């Protein structure tokens, strides 16, 4: 008496992920602006993704973060404030063309574990829908892990299949402007 | 180095998606 595994079980993925979102008040604190729901499985992956708005239909000033249980989708975080993040910049007319499906591609990195062994130093990824231009991010725990930090760029770049000549940075999150812009630097490039 | 981690293609949680 031994069911197939493969006709009953669910896929699981090498972590349980979180999603969060993110709506603007203006007036709250950053913070008190909450977690939607928990998965581990790729089955509860899709049933989360095919009810939730498509991040071109959020109002701008809100996000999306889906990061590793465990790990808050803030600088602050343990396991965040050592570290950087990939940024993607968003033009406006690609909130029509590439901000959807860049995310899911971002999405499929993330509980795929697309970076091999690199996917370790992964935190999470964040999308905020803006007016001024949407932006996407992959969070990683160190930001002096060249290694890591670059190979997880360089598969992120191809996996998103942008035009290899464009360029995107690194910046990590200690490094944030703190007066009115102070030349936020990229400690790496792709 | 070394662990036996759960690696998933893009086509094999695509072809999923509905399922
Ligand atoms: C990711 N994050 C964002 N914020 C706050 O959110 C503000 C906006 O940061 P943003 O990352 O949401 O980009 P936005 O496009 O809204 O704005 P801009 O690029 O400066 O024009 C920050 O300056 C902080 O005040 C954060 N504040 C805290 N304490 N911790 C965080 O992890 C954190």
């Amino acid at each position: 008496e031994v069911a197939n595994p493969e006709h009953y079980i669910k896929h699981p993925l090498q972590n349980r992920w979180a999603l969060w979102f993110f709506k603007n008040d203006k007036s709250k604190t950053w913070q008190a602006n909450r977690l939607i729901s928990k998965f581990d499985t790729v089955e509860d992956f899709w049933a989360l993704y095919n009810h939730i708005q498509l991040s071109s239909n959020l109002m701008p000033g809100c996000d999306y973060s889906l990061f590793k249980d465990g790990i808050e989708p803030m600088w602050e975080d343990e396991k965040n404030k050592r570290g950087g993040r990939w940024l993607i910049t968003l033009n406006k007319q690609q909130r029509r063309s590439d901000l959807d499906r860049f995310w899911l591609e971002t999405l499929l990195c993330l509980i795929g574990e697309s970076f091999d062994d690199y996917s370790d130093d992964v935190c999470g990824a964040v999308v905020n829908v803006r007016a001024k231009g949407d932006k996407i991010a992959i969070w990683t725990t160190e930001c002096e892990n060249r290694e890591a930090v670059t190979h997880i760029g360089r598969v992120y770049k191809e996996r998103l299949g942008l035009p290899p000549k464009i360029v995107i940075g690194y910046q990590s999150h200690a490094d944030t402007a703190t007066k009115s812009g102070s030349t936020t630097k990229n400690r790496f490039v792709v | 180095p070394g662990g036996t981690r759960i690696i998933y293609d893009r086509k094999f949680l695509l072809d999923r998606r509905n399922s």
